[PDB]
């Protein structure tokens, strides 16, 4: 490897000396240094394993992956956090999966519906309480299109059968009532929640309009895996519709049960988040013969590449439309590079997020002249690590399911100019004097997808990297 | 599209013509209910008819105003020196506790899990405890590892005491590390219950076999319970120093929740020391400042430490601060400091100066049981009417005491108290009872929005006092207890009145006959 | 009409149908301009063409942002122990000075006049001065009677010094009473000039014959100038105590402007003592904290007391507070206290936590020269853009310094500085330059109202920082200097941004896609 | 006198003992104890004399009486505070003389127009500046109906001639430009400013429409001397119109130049503030043969008396209308008295205000069973004290131009339950533990005139006298 790769291998060694010998050996398999001649990670890294006990993993649980990520954004359904009160309260409106509607009336994403388990429910089971809750839900929220039941930890442990309740209640209400066994003890992270949720959509939603007439066009597509953080999916959909495509569905940012049921009628599935929804895309290819492709709408290089590749799946009219859309936004893109690249170029970034963004945003940083010196994921699988390798410079530190100790030690040693990570990481690194942008919530900004999102992303990296307060952490008498 | 000179974030980007058109086109693919039907249903949700149906609920909870036990244990644990909160169970819980406190305090929050998974569901979580204590000790070097539990651990019945003994005997965690524990089932009570349970575990660990003697130290201990205003820990210490009465707060997270941004990350800062907790039984007494939630802590004080546990009301407002200082004076034998009497008189001066805007104003309020009782009391003392009073996690004994206090007051005649009711209940009450203002936490913003959508005449503005406060910055630094905190409350209430009156009288040529310069 | 169960005050009483009918009928007797014409003129007053004509004014002033000299002499005088402010001249002035401060501080304000009328206009006011000193002494028993003047006394040429010398000679004022004086003509400068002039009068009376020796006392004097935030006097004393550096404020009205409501009226309370003023020449140095207005006070310190008069910037913001503490440390030889470095780091944490809502925000601001320079400097330090900066009473030398500071900052590129301009000039600048927010005093409410009448998109909300603050209560208790004051400023600015963003995103079904719970 | 009278006469002697001899003897003639068989004060009290130097009188100046009180309220005129900047700034929007309009465009009461005298204006005179000021005003404020020039102390002292300026500018503008020599050193208090202003109105406004067509009715009236504090004049106007009268003009609360110019065409002048506007009422009687009468719209007893006397100047139709209006509000009145009288009955009130209210509000207090134990005025004349005598109980302390010292001493000895006075008195007496209501600005409430105002008055007296904070001035351990 190069001199960076060597410094990073020595750093891995030095950081892991703190761990008890067993954990140390185990953790050494979760980090590596990139090689531009490598097409696949092979044995260089492992991932999607259990977290080490007690190390302060960043990871969440399967309910976060199912309720928090995949189903919670669907605006026309009511999602029940079924179990004790915590899970639903902590995840109430924490994720900025934007949608339009009238809250509590035709759209329900900011309400927290829960069965608020008490000891009586643990002792006698919660299925009767769940059935009565669903009756009260229908009386008070009549315009729901469907209801989901998001299991928390106790539900499967006490032996409840929410699928029996969902079947009975669906008949009673004559609306889809969908049971999800996404108890947080399952799996190792948010990731199994995604997979669980995709299997539930496969069985309980996707076949609901099978055999029915549906008026198609030759250019029908679905956005698969964009949760519209700060309106990211709207900033993506606009480009696809400007290119002459009809976006029949968006999964699941600003999404609806209806759109999901109409997804089997499209011509092409466009997968943005591969980790969370590749499962259902593969299922639609095998059952419905709908092709799918991965794309990336972060920054001008990736956007143009994506628009051209998506348009190449259709015909010359859509191919010409892709060139027209790219030409239409080229002046905006040139102005953004001219104003912000000189303020950011040369600066070094460390990224740590969940399962997509740690690789996906690299192009946009590179468009602004920045360099990624380390990238990690909370819960990605080795096929995500494989997909990260083409966008890393040789010797970059690449790592998986880091503890807070390990992130802090990497930051202290590597001295990135800017960090992109989450809310639990933000206030630690700011106190260490490192500019920090939340790359899950967009630090209450965004969108970052699309052409309109690239302007905001550039504005935001400059605002934070170059803020005058970073020159004031040391008192002037020290 | 975007212009280079003025880039618009999400709002107001999506207000642009191209995005309004995009939304019209997407709406055609959603099978949206018709706009008149949605309007009809929204109007229906604001009625008394809907409210009666809403108040028939037995199983569904909507927009709860409480959180689960371990959250409270974590906060308790953060208040001790060199302590690492550790929650035995499933990891999702710990990501959420950290994030919830991160967004209120704007600060890092240290807390670990031992990541119990399906394997631990079958065999018990003993291996996770052993490895979790060893790895946590190695990476974070705590003096105290303060263990609580998630609901998975509770359902499966892991024996915490036995696991922790087995870890030390087997060499997974050094014997010099203190490892207090508490069972904190999220299906019992709420986050305030967790805090009290965690405190009982610290008291057992540090004092079980101690031969204490009350008054051997001429000090008073103070126990705050679950409290998320930094200024309340600090004002108690400041008033005790003015009283010249030695004091320890037992659980004080106010330094670890406010470390400086000076180029260093400090996982640990300040907090109750082991010496303060170990010598707690030798104090004259321990004052439990949020009495409705400090139930097991009162049993510690009286049964384990043989101290009075002198009853004190939450020290919120003028009269309740007076009573706290008279109690401190009686127990210590020291006179109330002249600086405190001067501060008291300045609060009374503020009250007299602002009373014409507060008298007769109607408020809705919700929160934890101790806080709601305290703030209801002070509102009555101001001549305000707390007409709608809700505490989701309160019990019938608390509700009886509340109605007793209200019935005795000239200002409690139109007051209704609700327990085991949530914010979807509170939302209906804001529509039907229409107080002038509501006092709540950031979840109340949705109710304010809902009431405004009925019309400007129906809007009930939110005043943020409580937890969590996620949509304004640095309110967590404030004080709400003592004379200092009552000054904050008075100023916040009066200026909320005056801001709304200015907004209502700010329509040029229409309502600005009353847009007075001087108020 | 009124109903017994809900009596309405003026607003909203006059919204009732019978009053709307009354107004439509009364309008027919006024020969009102038609609504279309009034609309056309209002719109024209928002334009760039109207602005150009508005900035051609050479004789008309509209909505000034300054007051007159004797107001500031009264406030300086209130800062000395057992001192009765006395304004030689016409009594209407004293009714207005008292009222003006009564409405900002919500407190009583002692001040007398000697009631010169037409007789004194012809004979000069020496008889009024004799009887006035005699009657004020008898009634109010001050230790010090601090005399300033009204414009009548100035125009007629009353020889103040001679009058007081005659009152003393003839036994109208006893030798136990000190009678410092200053000429304070309202047609020169503004209220800040009167404060500085009054301070020079106190310096002559208490120190002119004293043979001082700088550093004989190991202390620093601090001079605030005209300042109406009680917290600014208090924070300075608290920081000096933490530094362990003896200090006196010379003019400190914070006790007499905050006496307790305990059943007693106290005309005098606290204040700089005669001992403090008389021993001021023996300090190491005197620090003039508002340097632009403390012009004669600087000559006192250097020419009378032979002290350095070490230059200091107004201690507003992070860097200016660091510079004040480094100056105190250098002059005293004492290190900066660890508690102050801790507080500094918590302010920096706040700045980093809130920076994404403040960066790039555009502000208009107005006020007195020292305050506007300090607040502009701190806004630049936050990465805000102070685009419209106005000080009605600032001079050309101040303007040159402001432009030098702004030229040297990346955040000052679009800033424009206006002196000798008023709030009608500011109103046009809010319409044409439209900053996000404007920082001002209660007179800025009318400019917010005017901008909202053009449309919701054009509204510039007011953030209240300055004097006078008449339409909110108890903001005069706050602090704006030091780290403590900068924490108030940062919190105030970011929560104004967030309150405005919530309001903008609070329309159910329309803009509430971005009504985020967490910000 | 009676026992109460003797205690007050002894209190007078004790209070004045502190005064130097000269002042002591002079001050003694400004206080007395009332006798119910007395119809005139005669030699018993003196008033409208200079104030004693140095004593902290409550009084203001003639500019306050002219600009602040009489002219300031007129909404459709621009009023220039002419002189240095203080006067106009301290009096900017202090007095709640309500009006409706579009600020800065067709109504100007909250703007502060001033000529901001600087040293060069004192040395060289201000007339050239004033003339230029008025040109600039006409350019930027084209919709004024007229302009007034309110002189501050320096103007006359430096020998300026604002009348010449006003005549020249009026010709150039083709609008009334009204010069007022209301310099604050003239006279002894606010009172001479009233008188100056009435004389100015007489000569520069009142004759502007002589001989011009005006369509009358038999029941045309003007409200003379109601400055609409908190909307008081609107709450009075409504009753007069309900009784079938046409209120052609309101002087000057919500008033206009046009209304004032039409006042010589009314049938009856209705004087509420006798002190400030009796001069112009007498003048209109002499010159235009318009009868005038004093009335009182504070509380139901005085309102009924006034409605009946006003209606007795007309015909049987208005007499019947007076009865019908009183009957229509009887229920409202009885419910206010039944709710608030029991909370206030028997409490004792000290009143200290300008020139009218100290006697005018007594009936309203008596309607809630309250008793006045002391009443004084800042600047009233002996005809005002004459007019106070009918409404005092024997032995009541009646006093004139009290110093702060005297008012504090009176309050400490009398121990009123409630004080009504001004803003400079408010925060002193509250710290002394005495409930206080501002009875100039109505403590930001009102209106207090008329039937709608009586309800607000009662609510407000109860609110403050019975507030729970008054039992907390002494710490519980003392
Ligand atoms: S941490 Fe995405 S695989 Fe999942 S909530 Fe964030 S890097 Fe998730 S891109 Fe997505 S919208 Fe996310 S940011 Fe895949 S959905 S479990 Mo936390
Ligand atoms: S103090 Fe009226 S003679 Fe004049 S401003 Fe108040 S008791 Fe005046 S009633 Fe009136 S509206 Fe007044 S309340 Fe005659 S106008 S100089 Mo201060
Ligand atoms: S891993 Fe995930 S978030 Fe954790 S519980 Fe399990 S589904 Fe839920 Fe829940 S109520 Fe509280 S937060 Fe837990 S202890 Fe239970
Ligand atoms: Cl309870
Ligand atoms: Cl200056
Ligand atoms: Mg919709
Ligand atoms: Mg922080
Ligand atoms: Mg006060």
């Amino acid at each position: 490897t190069n001199a960076t790769g060597e410094r990073n291998l020595a750093l891995i060694q030095e950081v892991l000396e703190v761990f008890p010998e067993t954990a140390r050996k185990e953790r050494r398999k979760h980090m590596m240094v990139s090689d531009p001649k490598m097409k696949s990670v092979g044995k260089c890294i492992i991932s999607n394993r259990k977290s080490q006990p007690g190390v302060m993993t960043v990871r969440g649980c399967a309910y976060a992956g199912s309720k928090g990520v995949v189903f919670g954004p669907i605006k026309d359904m009511a999602h029940i956090s079924h179990g004790p009160v915590g899970c639903g309260q902590y995840s109430r409106a924490g994720r900025r999966n934007y949608y339009t509607g009238v809250s509590g009336v035709d759209s329900f994403g900011t309400l927290n519906f829960t069965s608020d388990f008490q000891e009586r429910d643990i002792v006698f089971g919660g299925d009767k309480k769940l059935s009565k809750l669903i009756e009260e839900m229908e009386l008070l929220f009549p315009l729901t299109k469907g209801i989901t039941i998001q299991s928390e930890c106790p539900v499967g442990l006490i032996g409840d059968d929410i699928s029996a309740v969902a079947n009975a209640s669906s008949k009673a209400l004559d609306k889809p009532v969908i049971p999800v066994r996404c108890e947080g003890f399952r799996g190792v992270s948010q990731s199994l929640g995604h997979h669980i949720a995709n299997d539930v959509v496969r069985d309980w939603i996707l076949n609901n309009r099978e055999g029915q007439p549906f008026e198609t066009t030759p250019y029908d597509v679905a956005i698969i895996g964009d949760y519209n953080i700060g309106g990211d999916a709207w900033a993506s959909r606009i480009l696809l519709e400007e290119m002459g495509l009809r976006v029949v569905a968006q999964w699941s940012g600003d999404g609806t049960l209806v759109e999901m049921e109409n997804t089997p009628f499209v011509k092409l599935n466009l997968v943005h988040c591969y980790r969370s929804m590749n499962y259902i895309a593969r299922h639609m290819e095998e059952k419905h013969q709908i092709p799918w492709m991965e794309y990336n709408f972060f920054g001008p290089t990736k956007i143009a590449e994506s628009l051209r590749k998506i348009a190449d799946q259709f015909d010359d009219t859509i191919r010409a439309n892709a060139e027209a859309v790219i030409a239409r936004y080229e002046g905006q893109m040139a102005a953004i590079i001219a104003k912000y690249r000189p303020r950011l170029e040369g600066r070094k970034v460390l990224l740590y997020m969940g399962g997509l963004r740690p690789r996906h945003v690299i192009g946009a940083y590179e468009d602004l002249g920045m360099e990624i010196i380390a990238a990690g994921y909370e819960f990605a699988h080795n096929d995500d690590y494989d997909r990260t390798l083409p966008d890393l410079k040789e010797g970059t530190l690449l790592f998986d399911d880091a503890s807070s100790y390990e992130l802090e030690a990497f930051v202290k040693a590597l001295k990135p100019d800017l960090i992109g990570s989450g809310i639990k990481e933000k206030y630690i690194f700011q106190k260490m004097g490192v500019p920090f942008r939340q790359m899950h919530s967009w630090d209450y900004s965004g969108p970052y997808h699309g052409y309109d999102g690239f302007a905001i992303f550039a504005r935001d990296m400059d605002m934070t990297l170059n803020n005058p307060a970073w020159n004031e952490l040391t008192a002037p008498w020290l | 599209s975007q212009t280079i000179d003025k880039i618009n974030s999400c709002y107001p980007l999506f207000e642009q013509d191209e995005y309004q058109e995009l939304f019209r086109n997407k709406r055609q693919l959603e099978e949206a209910h018709d706009a008149q039907r949605v309007q009809e249903v929204f109007a229906w949700t604001t009625t008394a008819e809907y409210e009666a149906l809403n108040f028939r609920r037995e199983a569904l909870t909507v927009d709860p105003a409480k959180a689960c036990q371990p959250l409270g244990a974590v906060l308790c644990s953060l208040g001790f020196a060199n302590t690492l909160p550790y929650v035995h169970g499933s990891q999702g819980c710990v990501a959420y506790f950290r994030t919830y406190f991160n967004r209120h305090f704007k600060e890092p929050i240290a807390c670990v899990s031992d990541s119990m998974t399906e394997d631990a569901a079958v065999f018990g979580g003993n291996n996770n405890m052993n490895l979790g204590l060893q790895n946590a000790s190695a990476l974070y070097k705590p003096e105290i590892i303060a263990v609580s539990t998630t609901c998975m651990a509770e359902v499966i019945g892991d024996d915490l005491q036995a696991f922790i003994a087995n870890a030390k005997k087997d060499g997974f965690v050094d014997s010099s590390i203190a490892v207090p524990h508490a069972h904190t089932p999220s299906f019992i009570g709420s986050h305030v219950t967790g805090w009290d349970n965690m405190f009982e575990g610290f008291a057992k660990t540090f004092t079980a076999d101690y031969q204490g003697q009350p008054g051997k130290l001429p000090k008073l201990n103070l126990v705050t319970g679950f409290e998320t205003y930094l200024g309340n820990f600090r004002v108690l210490k400041r008033m005790m120093e003015q009283m010249a009465v030695p004091c320890s707060l037992l659980s004080d997270p106010s330094e670890v929740l406010d470390t400086p941004a000076d180029g260093h990350y400090r996982m640990y800062s300040g907090g109750t020391t082991q010496q303060e907790m170990k010598e707690a039984p030798d104090a004259i007494d321990t004052l439990l400042l949020q009495p409705w939630q400090l139930l097991k802590s009162k049993k510690v004080v009286q049964e384990m430490w043989n101290q009075p546990a002198t009853e004190v009301a939450i020290p919120l407002g003028l009269a309740a601060t007076d009573e706290l200082l008279m109690t401190v004076s009686q127990l210590s034998g020291k006179p109330i400091a002249d600086a405190l009497t001067l501060e008291r008189g300045r609060l009374v001066d503020m009250m007299l100066d602002s009373h014409t805007w507060l008298h007769g104003k109607k408020f809705g309020l919700y929160g934890d049981p101790d806080f709601v009782m305290g703030l209801t009391r002070f509102l009555l003392e101001l001549g305000c009417e707390p007409t709608v009073i809700l505490s989701h996690n309160a019990n019938k004994r608390w509700q009886k005491a509340m109605n007793k206090m209200l019935d005795a007051s000239p200002y409690g005649r139109d007051s209704e108290v609700f327990i085991n009711c949530d914010l979807w209940h509170f939302r209906s009450l804001m529509f039907t009872r229409q107080p002038d203002f509501m006092i709540g936490n950031s979840y109340g913003k949705f109710i304010q929005r809902d009431t405004l959508a009925k019309g400007k005449a129906f809007e009930v503005p939110l005043i943020r006092l409580g937890f969590p406060l996620f949509d304004r910055h640095h309110l967590h630094r404030q004080t709400t207890w003592g004379y200092e905190g009552a000054m904050n409350i008075v100023t916040t209430l009066v200026n909320a009145v005056l801001e709304k009156l200015d907004s209502d009288t700010s329509q040029l040529g229409k309502t600005d006959y009353s847009f007075d310069l001087v108020r």
